[PDB]
RNA sequence: GCUUGUGCUGUCUUCGUCCA
């Protein structure tokens, strides 16, 4: 739904790297290239950024329920 | 007797060896870093106005996680051990959260940064959430369009990681020993040569491989040990180590207290 | 004190299915007919094909919960490299002069085929084998 | 008739500090608030409560 | 993914949990006595290409058919560093020494049903029962009672 | 230019301290 | 529909992520039969 | 479905037949009563029109 | 549906789960269960102060009561008494107190096929919502882990209580009278512990054997003398397991004509309680008659039998959580030198049935009497298949190493068979359908990718894969039709079988 | 619903006591200890510190269930020492060796800051 | 198109590969050597094409026994995920939703055209597979 | 002195869960 504040496994944080992730896949880095430079070394915080899918912004283009 | 080595220090890591120490020592510094040191975490939320997609125990849930630095949290008490009615300014922190998207367009994203310290304990350093640098905006809990709202205040309190996740200052502690094999600890699966088919230890240059005509040693013990410290950044490397020989000490003393006040 | 004192050549080591265990065959130098099948452990004691070994059987180690061993106190295992106990759960009266003796040191077995005027006097519930080399 | 049941009511005391409940039992002595924050009801006793009322909160005197 | 349900028998902490070299825990441990019998080979050639794509950053293709063998799976493993069949030297939580045996190891998806035990428990003492019969009435949502 | 406009022997000279069929890039919108 | 800048982000990575899975797999699977067909 | 019932049942109706190939999964099937009568449309099948 | 059985109070049912902490008859009851349930307990001279205790905690406090029935009949609701503190208790009343530990429950899963579905044991009241059990008792209730329920019946009587303790306890069901044989055993991991700890070459530390001893209940404290005295104290693990066996049991079992050294440690040599030579595996403390449970069970009685699954249990148990035990991908892997003499076998016994196809096309072939042309070659082809699966099986399964962890799950006996090697590391075989090879669905073919009249091993349902090497589209399609065969033929026998065991007892 | 409360594990109830010692007559001169909201992180720093004392004929624990937070030790010493005697010292001395390892590592980081 | 009549008169090749005429690894073929030559006249477009929509989920279905891939066609109707996207705005009478769902990483082709990218059910847990403390049994 | 609130259908049908 949304990035996950810690990775499940250990407990590192991953909320914060995101925009920075998505960013650098932007610029043309590869996935595996992209993990390495946010310092993420062991595969069970990479799976976290790897396989997170964003549903929240198919939330948000529903109309909000008040104003 | 014991004796210490630092490979690497940074603020978030520190790689030490360990040497002329049993593996119980060691392993029982590495749980009491892992789940008994103490830090500071938000545990109570107050859901003043949320109009955002999340449910308010999502966002709840989410926030409990957030790092705050939890530098002088020995000064703090806990919770359940202040005589004050309600909770005061030494037992407890207060963060405020007050997010809002403004014009018909675009979404806004709602950062940690975003939270404000509006009361806690006099002059200790503690309760507000960690950054990276200044620039960092920090851990992204939410995100909001048009006429959504988010208005909240959170409690932080002192805890240990055994009661929840949330309060562990450590992440993930690397643990090793005996690179090469000398006091068969273990045995190696193999399909054809096992000495091929499994990759090098990371310390394996750090001690001496056995010689072909070497008998094994029954007298010997494991001796070094090699472990890296990585924190979350609501408390530093040394202090995680400090604090949790600390901790050892204490619940040592404790137990030195009770047998004595026995008799 | 001892019960029984010989001489082995060791004629095969059998390793087999096992990495730290090893079957064992000796005759006595000083009287053939003599034979001792034997397990043992490779990484405490090693033993090479064609090797002397001196075997002694004794039922006691002097000169019930077991404990670590004093420094001060010395015991007859002091002589020896490798000291194990077992129960005996076989003696086979058998022929004329063919008699074998069963030990068993905790699934370590051993075999002792010999006359009856030699191994007469090993007929106890447990046995302790001193082994030195 | 129990004037404190049905009524918002916060923990001052013990493992359940500053926890916002509404009581159902009433009996004496030991009363069962339910908990927002989980979901369960725990028993507690009278003096560790703070009972809601027009101005802030009181204590066990409403 | 592959028929192998089953339910949480005890939850361990962090520090209780075996560990690798490197530090992971596993979120999740199954006994061994579930694959030999069932034959789910697919469920550990799984676990090895999800442990290969998320080092490398990758999704595994595991289109039925294809050829895809193992022994690539296990060259790509091996250059990474890790053991080739997916074996890992992992350390004993409560001591700290290192397991005798070494462990299968790697992430695999798993799914969460939705039989809850809590949507399950019922317990009766007495109740409210039939008009006919005067017999306890059928249902754990009406109070019932256990034929 | 690219690793491709590289002279092959440039290229040899690029030596690690090849694609397989089986690891696709990840996507996030599919198809259909 | 003003779309998001994340959004736009992710359509422009899956666009080259198609455009590059779809020259690789390929190559590699030509690159793989004619060594099939030669053995 | 295969609206054949309960009542006089037989093992040939359920089977899974040669020619199921390609126009019907052949591993998903309910489990119990309705095993092999209740089929799903392999994922290229149709149905005339 | 109402005479002969029906809807009855005072009773659970919940998911079970597994507890290698449990004795043998112990369940474990959530506290939830335990408060709803109750057992109404006469107030006497023996038990009036605690059944006051009871009274005050109330019906929400564990231990706790519910009701207070007087002697008229009259029942008295603690929930709704304002004044449960002002009631004193008369001797004579009844006390419908909480469930508490070691009362005797009924337990019971369905179907209930045999009397030992039905057992009594002893409650434990534990934390969370599952009930629990041991594992051995896993056997006579067919039940696993995997969203098994089971239903927990409340004795409301002294007469009923001492039915339940003397008559349907755990501990005297353990022989059961259908075969004469124990019904439950050691099992799963416990057994491949077993099997693993005592063989020849396990050599047990000092600080190791102190914590395996200590958690043996029945331990008398005083440790055994070490196999090995110098240079290093060294236990074997035959010795921690003959402490968990009681003394004065006497076992002796020849596997194979072996003789009393015992080369390959088979065989089996207990004396007096002590282990001398033999692997403990499922032939010694399995279900199995004239084993170690039967003897001791026959020896000792029912509650020392009893103790000694958990005594067995709790050592090997330790032991195989400080030692380790998994398993993975390259366990199920033979080396080359095994695959193409697999191969080999595999195109020879291809080769055979192409001849006999000739043979059979050239009238050339021999006839079994009472059968056709067509039903002997058919059978000859199926027996030529068969052991050509047989043969690549027993190849790959003489390849494995003693350290294949699936080698030795089947040696354990814990689980797995010969079969299941040969089809994961050699070749799955023919699918047959009806007793049958592929039938001819379409015109005279099996799939529309054969030509007509195929009688080929691969065109009429030969998978000479293996499902490591993995299946080829027709042989995926023939073996899915294979297992939904399976699949039919179990969910329409269990009604028959139902229904024949139904008439029987009636 | 049925979950027990977390701090169960650590927190430890007025009428409990923390450390109840009970002894073992079956065999001399040892002692059975009860710790209450304990684990094998006390457990099995001071099972091995007190094997290595040449004093210390036997020392063991067991946690008999992992959902209940207690541990029970088996202490057994020789005829001069008595077994809580043992026990003191293996604390002090476990507290000393903490001690010096706290400086030791501060003395290094300072070194390398 | 072809139905399950016409197919009985038609000769349909596996995969373009078989069109034309020693690794411990690889599957084998079949080698039909009863023919001299083959006259196809059809391919199969792609063979895992044979399965439905529960049984595309399965990675490696060809590496199991078949009760296991119908079990799991069965357990796949039952896991938590998303079912729609605007699950605040409708009123059923029950609803689960996963908070943190994950994408495999080990998918199969034809998860694309099912929006398993997009919904998924699941998420990707470190496994381990071992007898650690009997609990697992 | 203002005094606290006790009761639930039934019949079909379908879809599931655990054994078989
Ligand atoms: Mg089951
Ligand atoms: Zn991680
Ligand atoms: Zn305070």
């Amino acid at each position: 739904m949304i990035i996950p504040v810690r990775c499940f496994s250990c407990g590192k944080v991953v909320g914060d790297k995101w925009d920075a992730y998505l960013r650098l896949l932007e610029e043309g880095k590869q996935e595996g290239d992209a993990l390495d430079e946010l310092k993420l070394k062991r595969y069970c915080c990479r799976r976290m950024v790897l396989t997170h899918v964003d549903l929240i912004e198919k939330f948000l283009r529903y109309n909000p329920l008040e104003k | 007797e014991p004796k210490v080595n630092i490979i690497n220090a940074q603020d978030d890591e520190v790689e030490l060896m360990l040497s002329d120490v049993n593996l119980s020592l060691a392993n029982s510094l590495r749980r009491t870093m892992l789940a008994e040191v103490p830090t500071l975490a938000i545990d109570l939320v107050e859901i003043k106005m949320n109009t955002s997609v999340l449910a308010d125990e999502f966002i709840s849930h989410r926030l409990g996680l957030i790092p705050l630095v939890s530098e002088d949290v020995e000064e703090m008490k806990y919770s359940r051990d202040c005589t004050c009615e309600d909770y005061c300014d030494e037992c407890s922190v207060v963060l405020e959260l007050s997010a809002r998207h403004e014009g018909e367009e675009g979404t806004t994203d709602v950062y940690s940064s975003s939270l404000i310290k509006v009361s806690g304990p006099g002059n200790l350093n503690v309760g507000e959430p960690v950054r990276r640098d200044d620039y960092d905006q920090g851990i992204l809990l939410c995100k909001l369009r048009n006429h959504q709202e988010l208005n909240i205040r959170c409690i932080a309190k002192k805890g240990i990681a055994k009661e929840h996740a949330k309060w562990s200052p450590c992440s993930a502690i690397a643990f090793e020993y005996d690179p090469h094999n000398k006091l068969k600890h273990t045995d190696f699966w193999f399909e054809v040569d096992a000495k091929k088919e499994w990759p090098d230890s990371k310390y394996a240059t750090w001690e001496e491989p056995p010689k072909p005509g070497e008998v094994f040693d029954y007298k010997a013990k494991p001796n070094r040990f090699y472990m890296t410290v990585e924190t979350t950044g609501s408390l530093k490397a040394n202090q995680v180590f400090s604090r949790g020989i600390k901790t050892l000490q204490e619940k040592l003393a404790n137990v030195l207290f009770e047998l004595e006040n026995s008799r | 004190s001892a019960l029984f004192d010989d001489i082995f050549t060791v004629q095969t080591v059998d390793n087999g299915r096992y990495n730290k265990v090893s079957r064992i065959i000796g005759i006595s130098t000083t009287n053939s007919a003599i034979k001792l099948t034997l397990d043992i452990n490779n990484e405490m004691f090693p033993v090479s094909q064609d090797d002397s070994l001196t075997v002694t059987l004794a039922n006691s180690l002097s000169l019930k919960s077991w404990r670590p061993p004093k420094p001060t106190d010395k015991s007859l295992a002091d002589d020896y490299d490798y000291v194990m106990f077992g129960t005996v759960y076989k003696f086979e009266e058998g022929d004329e002069d063919k008699i074998k003796v069963y030990v068993s040191f905790g699934g370590l077995l051993m075999c002792l085929e010999g006359g009856y005027k030699s191994l007469a006097s090993l007929k106890q519930d447990n046995l302790y084998i001193l082994i030195r080399r | 008739r129990d004037p404190t049941l049905n009524k918002t009511v916060k923990i001052r005391q013990g493992g359940y500090k500053g926890k916002i409940g509404i009581v159902k039992e009433a009996n004496g002595d030991r009363f069962r608030v339910e908990l927002h924050n989980p979901n369960k009801t725990i028993p507690i006793p009278c003096s560790f409560l703070l009972i809601e009322s027009t101005h802030g909160w009181v204590p066990y005197e409403d | 993914r592959h028929g192998q349900k089953g339910t949480i028998g005890v939850t361990y902490r962090h520090e209780d949990m075996p560990f690798s070299a490197e530090g992971i825990v596993p979120d999740l441990i199954i006994n061994p006595h579930a694959i030999p019998s069932r034959m789910t080979v697919a469920h550990l050639i799984e676990c090895l290409l999800s442990k290969v794509g998320s080092i490398r950053g990758y999704e595994g293709d595991a289109t039925p058919f294809t050829d895809l063998t193992v022994d690539a799976v296990s060259n790509l493993l091996r250059d990474n560093g890790y053991q080739s069949r997916g074996f890992e030297v992992m350390y004993n939580g409560h001591t700290g020494k290192k397991l005798m045996a070494q462990v299968f190891f790697g992430p695999t998806y798993y799914q969460r049903l939705r039989h809850m035990v809590d949507d399950k428990i019922h317990a009766r003492a007495r109740g409210p029962v039939q008009v006919l019969t005067r017999q306890p009435v059928e249902g754990r949502s009406r109070d019932g009672g256990l034929r | 230019l690219a690793i491709e406009n590289l002279h092959p022997d440039d290229r040899l000279l690029l030596v690690d301290p090849s694609p397989v069929f089986f690891l696709r890039r990840p996507q996030y919108v599919s198809d259909g | 529909v003003v779309a998001s800048k994340a959004s736009s982000s992710m359509l422009k990575i899956d666009q080259r992520n198609k455009k590059l899975n779809n020259r690789f797999i390929r190559k590699a699977e030509m690159a793989a039969v004619e060594k099939r067909k030669l053995r | 479905n295969t609206p054949i019932g309960r009542d006089g049942k037989l093992a040939k109706p359920r089977q899974l037949h040669n020619t199921h190939w390609g126009l019907v999964c052949p591993a998903e099937t309910p489990e119990g009563q309705a095993c092999g009568l209740v089929k799903n449309l392999s994922l290229l099948s149709g149905i005339s029109i | 549906g109402n005479l002969m059985g029906k809807r009855v109070d005072f009773s659970a049912r919940t998911v079970i789960s597994g507890d290698p902490n449990l004795e043998l008859d112990q369940v474990g009851v959530p506290i939830s269960i335990a408060k709803t349930l109750s057992y109404p307990e006469t107030v006497t001279q023996y038990n009036i102060h605690r059944l006051t205790e009871y009274v005050r905690n109330g019906p929400n406090e564990h231990p706790g009561a519910k009701y207070v029935i007087r002697d008229n009949g009259d029942r008295i609701d603690l929930r709704y008494h304002k004044r449960a503190g002002d009631i004193v208790l008369q001797y004579g009343w009844k006390v419908e107190r909480h469930l508490m530990d070691d009362d005797p429950v009924l337990f019971n899963r369905q179907p209930s096929l045999h009397k030992m579905s039905m057992m009594a044991h002893r409650v434990k009241v534990m934390p969370y919502s599952t009930f629990r059990l041991n594992l051995s008792v896993t056997s006579p209730y067919n039940a696993d882990f995997d969203g098994d329920e089971m239903n927990l019946h409340v004795p409301q009587s002294e007469e009923t209580r001492a039915e339940l303790s003397q008559l349907c306890a755990v501990p005297l069901q353990i022989v059961s009278p259908q075969s004469n044989k124990p019904v439950m055993g050691i099992v799963q991991d416990t057994l491949c512990g077993v099997r693993k700890m005592t063989l020849r070459d396990t050599f047990i530390e000092y600080e190791q054997v102190m914590n395996m001893l200590f958690w043996v209940p029945s331990w008398d404290g005083v440790v055994p003398q070490p196999a090995i005295l110098k240079p290093k104290p060294l236990w074997t693990g035959k010795q921690l397991l003959s402490i968990a066996i009681p003394s004065g049991i006497h076992l002796q079992r020849t596997d194979g004509g072996n003789s009393l050294l015992s080369p390959k440690d088979n065989g089996m040599l207990i004396v007096d309680g002590k282990v001398m030579f033999g692997v403990v595996d499922k032939k010694t403390v399995g279900s199995g008659g004239g084993g170690l449970i039967h003897t001791v069970m026959r020896e000792k009685g029912p509650k020392i039998c009893a103790e000694l699954f958990g005594n067995i249990q709790k050592v090997v148990n330790y032991w195989l959580l400080h030692n380790g035990f998994s398993i993975g991908i390259g366990d199920a892997i033979a080396d080359a030198s095994t695959m193409k003499e697999i191969t080999h076998a595999i195109s020879s016994a291809k080769e055979q049935v192409q001849e006999i196809i000739y043979k059979a096309q050239h009238n050339e072939l021999e006839l079994k009497p009472g059968m056709t042309l067509r039903e002997s070659f058919e059978g000859e082809v199926s027996r030529t298949l068969n052991d050509a699966r047989d043969s690549a099986g027993r190849s790959a399964e003489m390849n494995l190493k003693d350290l294949n962890n699936v080698k030795q799950m089947v040696s354990a006996g814990s689980k797995g068979s010969f079969i299941n090697i040969a089809q994961m590391s050699a070749c799955v075989g023919q699918q047959m359908v009806e007793g049958k090879r592929i039938a001819f669905g379409f015109a005279d073919r099996s799939l529309p990718h054969f030509t007509k009249d195929d009688f080929s091993p691969e065109s009429k349902g030969f998978v000479e894969n293996s499902y490591l090497r993995g299946l080829t589209p027709q042989e995926f399609f023939f073996h899915a039709m294979a297992g939904r065969e399976g699949l039919i033929d179990t969910a329409v026998k269990t009604a028959e079988t139902g229904y024949i065991q139904r008439r029987l007892v009636k | 619903m049925n979950a027990p409360d977390r701090f169960e594990l650590f927190i430890l109830p007025d009428d409990v006591p923390k450390l109840k010692i009970t002894p073992d007559s079956r065999v001399p001169n040892c002692i059975i200890i009860k710790f209450e909201r304990e684990d094998h992180t006390l457990a099995n720093l001071l099972r091995e510190e007190l094997a290595l004392y040449p004093d210390v004929t036997f020392v063991a624990y067991k946690v008999e269930h992992p959902l209940f937070a207690n541990f029970v030790m088996r202490l057994q010493t020789e005829e001069g020492t008595r077994p809580k005697q043992a026990l003191e010292r293996a604390c002090a001395s476990i507290i000393n060796k903490l001690k010096t390892l706290d400086h030791k590592f501060n003395e290094e980081w300072n070194i390398k800051n | 198109y072809v139905d399950g009549e016409e197919e009985e008169t038609i000769m349909i090749a596996m995969t373009p590969e078989d069109l034309q005429t020693n690794d411990t690894a690889k599957r084998i073929k079949p080698e039909m050597s009863t023919s001299s030559h083959h006259t196809f006249t059809h391919c199969e477009i792609h063979p895992s094409m044979i399965l439905g929509v529960a049984a595309s989920i399965i990675p490696f279905p060809d590496h199991n026994q078949s009760p296991r891939n119908t079990y799991q066609s069965a357990m796949g109707k039952q896991a938590m995920g998303v079912f729609l996207t605007n699950y605040n705005v409708r009123m059923d009478t029950m609803a689960n939703i996963l908070y943190y769902p994950q994408k495999p990483l080990a998918k199969t082709q034809a998860m694309e055209y099912l929006k398993f990218r997009e919904l998924p059910a699941g998420q990707n847990a470190i496994v381990a597979i071992a007898c650690y403390s009997g609990y697992n049994q």
